[PDB]
């Protein structure tokens, strides 16, 4: 035995046991969320071991709440949160593909295949797989009509699926209508998105979109107006923190002979108000700071009937000022010598009304100089849902962005993942020999998804998938069209149906970034045969 | 159970009178909707089936309408 | 700082009270727990669940009356519906699932009625008045020609459905052995005589049925036993074969040499004397049932006489009823009017085990027979004897007139009843209407439960059956091995009538007890 | 509240998959031992088990598995050694491999066990036919048909290097009993002697045993002797019932003494009047009992093991007679050609050579107390494959051959029968390659090239072609001395699959407490 090194707490598994422990560890994190995907799929609830719950159908967020014990599992969790960065949706699915790739890969080396051969059998099947995407996604460049379809397909297999068509547009419209920027000669929609809130209580369907931002804040002093509308309003996003003023540190104050301690006491406050007025004198319909206004400096912004908001969200006053044409001012001084302020700093909106939403109230900002402001204020039964409703939002808004930032889209619904299944094996198997058996499993591993889309329905679905096969295989082989292929799964009603004929549609990007990373993960684990795991640092527990 | 006890205050703030009732309805709403889960095909067919419900019901809930003078309150 | 609510009325140690309505909601669910576990068990196309004894033994069955037999429950309410199935399996072989299935459902559907506004007393009378109508209506819903019992013709037709229910797929071959072991009992008949003996080795399809019981034992007398004969006449008796031992106090005292020098001989004398006496009678085989003496065993081996070691007191009987002889205490004094002829008493070995048998009869033909079940799994071979005992109980009912009345099983009847029971409550004024329309839909179990087993979209199977009231027999059912809804008449599938009646009663009886109780005062430890 | 706290339950896909993939465990361990490049295992149960038997049963008994869907394999095996000697290991392989290939459908489904169950239930009985088609008794019929059917069995065991000896060893003893045309498989006796070697194993053509003694002056050997199977105690064993001798008078005691002496004195003389050379009894005579018989030149016997003496009469034709005073002259056994006491190891065996006698006792010698036993169990798997080779002169062309042939059959039928029954048909079909798989993986020669080239050929002919690693590559196992009795391959599939469905007939599993 051994001696080897080093125990205790430091151990290592070898060859078979690892290649297995790795696969088990992957099917683990995988098989949990293998129910989620597909319209037929459901949501789950995770317990904060302190009672607190959290209902969610998202695969990414769901795996995070799992805790990811072990290297192989956490590796998938890491691959998950990658997908949101690429896309935003499909996290639930990407994990599956990967897991299935290992599952099968190992089931090959368990057949004494050897990993090197396999790791290439994917390396190739992957490239050719994208070469087939070149035939599918391209036809999906031309087909606002098909944008509401993509935003809708991002609703199914989700809570907001029941109100899909309704929120399908609330999603599209804010980004399409009011959310466009431009940096260094590039046009793109907010990959950081547009403020979305949640309204406790109220109706499901009645989630109010807004023709402006929805800064979540309350009026500084009650004495201020609760609304200032009409047209051409004076907005001011001032991060000056115009509250008070204390001596500059390191600049101590020792007085004498006076009898002048008072001659500057007020002078400390004066310089504050002097700057406050200098700004109020340029517009001051609404003032929005980040640091906050002071009681002794609110009375001044109050008497003038100027709405003032104490300490706002810095990430907001930016997006707000960018739409109203204003300029989020940092320091008062502008060149030297300057106080200063210029009416050229203020913004341009229509209404600044502080609305109400069930025991709560937030200030809205409707209309802007540049018409780019959108804020969707959800509203449902409990926080437990109103939050998850947002998850379907953050995960659907994305699917659109990625789409509108890449002309190419793809017929989802198990369609693509079905064509590849037939296409590579029937047509990839030119090399043959052993490498063939590898490519094969790489294609077979793809069926994993279409399968679970069906198994999600209690009813025997072994056949519904069998049909999706013969159909898709029909595009070429075997033994001027009209092309009889391109169909897909209609989970809602059993039997195949053309997906393009339906609202269903997933961005090509998503079908790539996920197909690609699912491989690297798989590979990286294939190369594994020994996991040395050394114990951490124990407590001193010194007998002396 | 923690989601229900939440609808209580979830409702009280919005109108502030349907305290006792919303819970009594929310609950019984599932009891007489349960045997249609297993005997029913899925939990999602019931979802869509509920929209056509709340929609129609809110309508009927509007039929029985009265006008407030704004003394008589 | 406080606070703390005191205790309203005290008592001893700890006791558990249960408000009746609350208990009904609460205990009606406990009941409901073992329901979803018994649903998947009933019917052929179903499933079997393993159970590990409190002693560690492993058990697998389809029978729901056994699932509970191996199950240690705590719920005083569930205890009832368990006592039901168990209090039936003994009286009537099959039908143990229709017990739980209905019972559970009856409670399940009664809930709606209890919540609507009804009262337990109202609910009871409701159901009850249905049990009297459902029992009678069925007494005529038969239409299944009460076939007369002869040979294997009618037997195999009935004994199959009783078997194809759990051990599906071996229905044919299985029941074959059953009916086989049956027709070896010349027709009042005793069910108990057909014993079963399973021995490991080969596949189940290699099992056989011999006219006479099998002994997993070797013939005594060592290498001095024949272990092979031809048409030998046997003689079985209990009393110990050895010397006549003093039942009370008794020893052996000797005074002088002549005594000792001869006492040793005296034994030898009596020994041979006793033996040869019984041997001359033409006795070709002595089946010892109690005690064996080596002292006198010296004699029996030499002439050429067999010797079957001492079985159990209860096994000697079923044996004797094969040979034709009769047991008789005290050694010697054999009576030819108490002797019996046995065809063959050879020593064959299956699975490599030394075994003696009584197989085949020229001959006198045994009154009791045993089935030899070869298999590969201790567990399966056990849940095969069960599917057999079920059958042996179905032939026990057909043997007592006039229970030999068939009936459209396979859900057929359990579906027609749906409407037939509806009408009764459809035309009975009062609040009891509801309590009846419920008892009716309660029978939705058997229908759906069959469909859900095969993956059949239950939402289609039910509607189809409703359309198919055909009244041809019916004439209408569901076979998991086809498309849409099948036809009972065709498959030759029909469940014996009386079994259903017993099931429909014991359930409506048990379900009523559970409904009847209002408060449960459970103790502790 | 029920259920009782606490007893585990797995409802759902759990037990459905955590029983097949759990049975796969034990089925993943043994899957290395089989065929020419065998992998024998060693294991230390509680206490110094220190046992190394390649008998798949013998192995699956020591694992003492606790899992239900696993103890099924420790059962599906245990049976084998009841019907057919060898093959015990190969059953589990398929028994599990079936369960294994049942996972793919069962998981991407949406498919109830009942479907899969009967789906294989057909394929099984389908394969059972093809087998019953291949065996042919007996083209070149010879008494060597059994001999070479054993070299297929002993092959790749802890005796293969020295096997051609342990081959003729097995056959001989088998053909000593009247089982030809019925006779037990017990009469051959396997004895364990300490020191020695496999090659130094003696095939006594008679009997063998050792016994306690009280005086060695007896004759150590006698040619063509007279053997009495007495079965009595002669020292002075007290009467069964409470035997007592109350006395009266002064000069009576001695009378009783000389009487007691007389009683036994006579019995002893009685033995003499039989003219024996060696008295063999199953009970104890020590002291004067030996003394006298030894003076007469007869090696007395301590009671001889129960199953021991029961061999001696048959070999010697004698009949054990518990009575001494009625001993006939036609009850003795002289068949013994030469009875000596040739000491071996640290012990001393009394061998009754010579024959017309049924129990061909084998005194197997060994070099290690853990190996002598690994050889014993390495002949139990042989003597039985011989016994069955006799009972049914029908021989299956084994060596992964009968498997590769059955596969093509099942695979043939499945295509015509397309549907949700095609996959499960192509299941037992594919899974039938379980054997030829690691059968080669154990060796080393590439398996994938081998079967991808074995199928590609066996498919176009070569019905009885297996994988013979003697020369690498594969060829018709029918030509070489590769013969496996029919019952083995047949019965095994029906059995391995019997559980390969039972474990699918499982819904959930409910436990207990201690
Ligand atoms: N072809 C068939 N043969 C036998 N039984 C069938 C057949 N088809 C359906 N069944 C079902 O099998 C019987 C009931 O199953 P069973 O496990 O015996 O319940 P129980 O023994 O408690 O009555 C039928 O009455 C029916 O519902
Ligand atoms: N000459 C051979 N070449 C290759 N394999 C062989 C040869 N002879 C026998 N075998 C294999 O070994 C045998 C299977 O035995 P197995 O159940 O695996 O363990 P054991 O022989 O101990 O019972 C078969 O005959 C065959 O599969
Ligand atoms: F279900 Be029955 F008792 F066979
Ligand atoms: F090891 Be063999 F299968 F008996």
């Amino acid at each position: 035995s051994r001696s080897d090194t080093l125990f205790l707490g430091g151990e290592k598994i070898s060859g078979d046991d690892i290649r297995n422990q790795n696969v088990l560890a992957t099917m683990a994190v995988a098989n949990v969320v293998k129910s989620s995907l597909g319209p037929v799929g459901l949501d789950k609830m995770l317990v904060d071991d302190i009672g607190d719950f959290t209902v969610t159908n998202d695969g990414a967020t769901i795996l995070s709440l799992l805790d990811v014990q072990h290297p192989a599992g956490k590796i998938l969790v890491e691959l998950a949160q990658q997908q949101d960065r690429e896309i935003g949706d499909g996290t639930t699915s990407v994990v599956i593909i990967a897991s299935e790739l290992l599952k099968r890969a190992n089931e090959l080396v368990k057949n004494k295949i050897h990993p090197t051969t396999i790791i290439t059998g994917f390396r190739v099947a992957l490239r050719e797989a994208i070469r087939f995407i070149n035939e599918v996604l391209s036809t999906s460049v031309d087909t606002k009509e098909t944008l509401i379809n993509i935003a809708k397909t991002s609703m199914s297999s989700k809570i907001i699926g029941a109100d899909s068509d309704f929120f399908s547009n609330m999603v599209v419209d804010a980004l399409l209508a009011v959310k466009t920027q431009n940096s260094k000669g590039e046009i793109k929609y907010p990959v950081k998105a547009v403020n979305v809130l949640k309204a406790h209580g109220k109706s499901a369907t009645e989630s109010l979109l807004v023709p402006g931002y929805a800064l979540n804040c309350t009026v500084a002093s009650q004495a201020m107006p609760k609304r200032i509308a009409g047209g051409n309003v004076k907005i001011a996003c001032l991060d000056l923190n115009l509250q008070k003023a204390r001596m500059a540190m390191g600049v101590q104050i020792n007085i004498d002979d006076p009898e002048q301690l008072e001659q500057i006491r007020k002078r400390e406050a004066g310089i504050v108000l002097e700057r406050v007025k200098k700004i109020i004198d340029a517009g001051a319909q609404v003032v929005l700071t980040t640091k906050g206004i002071d009681d002794l400096c609110l009375k001044e912004f109050v008497e003038a009937k100027i709405m003032g908001v104490r300490r706002c969200k810095k990430e907001d006053l930016r997006r707000i000022a960018r739409a109203t044409g204003a300029t989020l001012v940092s320091s008062m001084s502008n060149l030297e010598g300057e106080e200063t302020f210029e009416s050229s700093y203020l913004g341009l909106c229509d209404e600044v009304v502080q609305a109400k939403f069930s025991d709560d109230e937030c200030i809205l900002i409707k209309g802007t100089s540049k018409h780019s402001s959108s804020s969707i204020i959800l509203r449902g039964a409990n926080d437990y849902s109103l939050d998850e409703m947002e998850r379907s939002l953050h995960d659907s808004l994305s699917v659109v962005k990625r789409t509108l930032e890449s002309g190419n889209v793809v017929p989802g619904g198990g369609c693509v993942e079905a064509a590849l299944n037939i296409y590579l094996d029937n047509f990839a198997t030119t090399v043959g020999s052993r490498e063939q058996l590898a490519i094969a499993e790489f294609a077979a591993a793809l069926l994993i998804i279409p399968k679970t889309l069906a198994v999600n329905a209690a009813k025997d679905s072994s056949e519904l998938v069998a049909k999706l096969r013969s159909y898709h295989a029909a595009s070429q082989m075997a033994k001027k069209r009209r092309s009889y292929r391109n169909y897909g799964l209609d989970l809602i009603r059993g039997k195949i149906v053309d997906e393009i004929h339906a609202g269903v549609l997933e961005p090509t990007i998503s079908k790539v970034k996920s197909l690609k990373s699912a491989l690297e993960a798989c590979v990286a684990i294939l190369r594994i045969d020994t996991m040395i795991t050394v114990d951490p640092e124990p407590p001193k527990e010194d007998p002396h | 159970a923690k989601t229900l006890v939440d609808i209580s205050r979830a409702q009280d703030a919005e109108v502030g009178d349907g305290t006792t009732s919303v819970t009594i309805l929310a609950g019984e709403l599932m009891k007489e909707a349960k045997p249609f889960l297993e005997e029913g095909i899925s939990s999602h067919l019931i979802m869509k089936g509920y929209r056509k419900a709340v929609s129609l019901a809110v309508e009927k809930i509007n039929e029985l309408a009265v006008d407030i003078t704004s003394e008589l309150l | 700082l406080p606070q703390n609510p005191n205790a309203g009325l005290f008592k001893q140690g700890y006791n558990s009270y249960s408000n009746a309505d609350g208990q009904i909601i609460k205990s009606i669910a406990a009941i409901r727990e073992l329901h979803q576990m018994c649903l998947t068990s009933m019917g052929p196309c179903g499933r079997n669940k393993i159970i590990v004894n409190h002693l560690g033994k492993i058990i697998i069955t389809n029978d729901a009356a056994t699932m509970l037999r191996e199950l240690d429950i705590v719920h005083p309410a569930v205890k009832v519906l368990v006592m039901a199935t168990e209090q039936q399996k003994i009286d009537m072989g099959d039908g143990t699932n229709l017990v739980m299935i209905l019972a559970g459902e009856l409670l399940n559907v009664s809930e709606k009625l209890i919540s609507m506004g009804l009262s337990a007393v109202e609910i009871i009378q409701g159901y009850n008045m249905a049990r009297k109508f459902t029992l009678k209506e069925l007494d005529e819903m038969v239409v299944g020609e009460i076939t007369d019992k002869n040979d294997k013709n009618e037997l195999l037709k009935m004994i199959k459905p009783v078997i194809s229910s759990k051990k599906y797929g071996s229905e044919d071959i299985l029941s074959e052995l059953v009916s086989e072991a049956v027709s070896h009992v010349l027709p009042y008949f005793n069910v108990d005589s057909i014993r079963v003996v399973k021995i490991m080795g080969g596949s189940l399809s290699n099992s056989t049925v011999i006219k006479g019981m099998v002994f997993n034992r070797e013939p005594e007398g060592h290498v001095k036993s024949l272990s092979e004969d031809k048409k030998h006449k046997v003689a079985v008796f209990t009393c110990p074969l050895d010397i006549a031992n003093t039942e009370t106090k008794g020893t052996v005292l000797l005074h002088n040499a002549q005594e000792m020098l001869d006492f040793s001989k005296g034994e030898e004398k009596q020994i041979d004397a006793m033996m040869k006496e019984i041997a001359d009678m033409g006795v070709e085989c002595i089946v010892a049932g109690a005690g064996v003496g080596e002292l006198a065993l010296h004699y029996l081996n030499r002439y050429g006489i067999l010797v079957l070691k001492v079985p159990s007191k209860f096994e000697l009987r079923r044996l004797c009823r094969v040979c034709g002889a009769t047991p008789l205490p005290r050694l010697g004094a054999p009576t030819p009017e108490e002797l019996g002829l046995v065809e063959t008493v050879k020593t064959m070995e299956i699975g490599g085990d030394r075994v003696t048998v009584f197989k085949q009869e020229q001959g006198e033909i045994s009154r009791t027979s045993t089935i030899i079940l070869r298999g590969a799994t201790q567990n399966n071979l056990d849940d095969i004897e069960r599917a057999i005992d079920d059958g042996v109980a179905a032939v026990k009912g057909l043997m007592k007139p006039s229970g030999g009345k068939l009936l459209p099983g396979a859900g057929a009847t359990e579906i027609e009843l749906i409407s037939r029971i509806t009408k009764y409550g459809e035309r009975t004024p009062g609040l009891l209407q509801l309590a009846i329309k419920q008892f009716a839909v309660a029978f939705e179990v058997v229908p759906r439960t069959l469909a859900e087993t095969a993956g059949l979209d239950v939402n289609e199977v039910l509607p189809n059956l409703y359309a198919a009231h055909n009244v041809t027999e019916p004439g209408a059912v569901k076979t998991d091995h086809l498309y849409k809804g099948v036809d009972i008449d065709g498959e030759s599938d029909e469940g014996v009538k009386d079994i259903r009646e017993e099931n429909i009663y014991d359930m409506l009886a048990t379900k009523k007890f559970a409904i009847n109780v209002a408060t449960e005062a459970a103790t502790t430890v | 509240v029920f259920m009782n706290a606490s007893q585990e339950r797995t409802t759902g896909r759990q037990a459905q998959i955590s029983n097949i993939t759990a049975a796969k465990a034990v089925a993943d361990v043994i899957r290395t031992c089989l065929g020419p490049k065998a992998m024998l295992k060693m294991l230390l149960d509680p206490m110094g088990g220190l046992v190394l038997t390649n008998d798949g049963h013998a192995i699956l008994r020591e694992i003492d598995v606790a899992h239900p869907a696993a103890k099924s394999m420790l059962e599906l095996s245990r049976t084998q050694d009841e019907e057919v000697g060898d093959g015990t290991t190969t059953v589990i392989i398929l028994a599990g491999e079936i369960l294994a290939q049942c996972a793919p459908y069962l998981i991407e489904k949406n498919i109830h066990p009942v479907i899969i169950i009967q789906a294989l239930k057909k394929a099984l009985t389908d394969a059972l036919e093809v087998i019953k088609q291949v065996s042919k008794p007996v083209d070149v019929e010879n008494d060597a048909a059994m001999k070479k059917l054993i070299q297929a069995s002993i092959g790749t065991k802890y005796v293969i290097h020295w096997s051609e000896k342990m081959c003729e060893l097995a056959l001989d003893a088998v053909k000593t009993v009247r089982k030809d045309l019925i006779d037990i498989k017990r009469y051959v006796r396997v004895e364990k002697i300490p020191g020695g070697d496999v090659l130094d194993s003696r095939v006594l053509k008679g009997v063998l045993l050792n016994k306690d003694v009280v005086h060695p002056k007896m004759s150590r050997h006698i040619e063509n002797p007279r053997v009495v199977l007495l079965d009595c105690p002669l020292e002075y064993k007290k009467g069964e019932s409470q035997t007592n001798i109350e006395i009266e008078k002064e000069e009576d005691w001695n009378r009783i003494l000389q009487i007691e002496e007389e009683q036994v004195q006579l019995m002893c003389e009685q033995i003499l009047a039989v003219r024996p050379t060696l008295v063999i009894t199953e009970k104890g005579v020590s002291d004067l009992a030996q003394h006298y018989l030894l003076k007469g030149g007869c090696s007395v016997l301590r009671r001889v093991k129960k199953s021991d003496n029961n061999r001696i009469a048959r070999v010697t034709g004698a009949t054990i007679v518990n009575r001494v005073e009625d001993l006939k002259e036609s009850d003795v056994g002289t068949n013994c050609g030469l009875f000596k006491v040739e000491m071996i190891g640290d012990e001393y065996f009394s061998f009754l050579d010579n024959g017309s006698g049924k129990a061909c006792t084998i005194m197997l010698r060994g070099g290690s107390k853990d190996i002598l036993n690994e050889i014993d169990r390495n002949l139990q798997d042989a003597m039985a494959v011989a016994r069955n080779v006799m009972l049914s002169p029908s021989l299956s062309p084994g060596g992964g051959a009968t498997e590769m042939a059955v596969s093509v059959k099942l695979a043939e039928k499945a295509k015509q029968l397309e549907g949700i029954q095609q996959w499960p048909y192509q299941a037992v079909a594919d899974a039938m390659e379980c054997i030829p798989r690691t059968l080669i993986q154990n060796a080393g020669g590439d398996p994938i090239r081998l079967l991808s080239q074995l199928r590609a050929k066996h498919a176009q002919g070569n019905f009885t072609t297996g994988i013979d690693g003697d020369k690498g590559k594969i060829v018709d196992m029918v030509s070489y001395g590769i013969w496996e009795p029919e019952v083995i391959k047949q019965q095994s599939v029906k059995t391995a699959i019997e559980s390969a469905c039972l474990l699918l007939r499982v819904d959930d599993i409910v436990s207990g407490v201690r």
